[PDB]
């Protein structure tokens, strides 16, 4: 369930996000370089469960909605889509502070 | 049933 | 949690239903002097979990919408959208009963 690499091979947008989005690689940029709590600590959060499905973590099907463009509210989640809903923060150290916090919560 | 919303992942996942 | 102030604060009605009718009186009545169990029992029946998210149950945008007449069939929900579908049970006693039944069954 840390084989995140997997989960981005997988992984599709929405909301005006492509896999070339600029917010979107400096997302995989901070989750790649994240700790093994942190990984499940984003599992729980975006999918409410850490435990990946038999099948690796491809199987959550991971959809990254953008929902804003730059704010201070947190990024949000819609587990039954397995949906992260991710305002475009104006920089990487915002984005990974507000995705962070969201996280740490739990 | 947000099919309450139009997010396209919705209608891709329903 | 257990703010449930917080869970009627932002709560919308459909169907026909408005704050101001007598058997979403006699919910809130009854959810208030709901045990801490039966609370989160009711979560989990609503919204699928019975954790309160980042924000606190408000942030949950509970609907309770119509569904149907007086009957003995239970209250559902769809708990991909935090909506309670409650028929217009004939007294607040009967309500009560369903509501019970419905969330310590499910």
């Amino acid at each position: 369930n840390l084989d995140f690499q997997a989960l981005e091979e997988t992984t599709e947008y929405d909301g005006g996000y492509t896999r070339d989005s600029v917010l979107i690689r400096e997302f995989w940029e901070i989750v790649h370089s994240f700790t093994d709590e942190q990984k499940r600590l984003f599992l729980q959060f975006t999918t409410g469960t850490d435990r990946a499905p038999v099948g690796g973590l491809g199987k959550l099907k991971m959809i990254i909605a953008k929902n804003g463009p730059d704010t201070e509210r947190l990024p949000t989640s819609h587990t039954c889509f397995n949906v992260l809903l991710l305002p475009e923060y104006s920089s990487k150290e915002k984005l990974k502070e507000r995705l962070l916090k969201a996280i740490t919560y739990a | 049933x947000x099919x309450x919303g139009f997010w396209r992942y919705v209608y891709q996942k329903c």
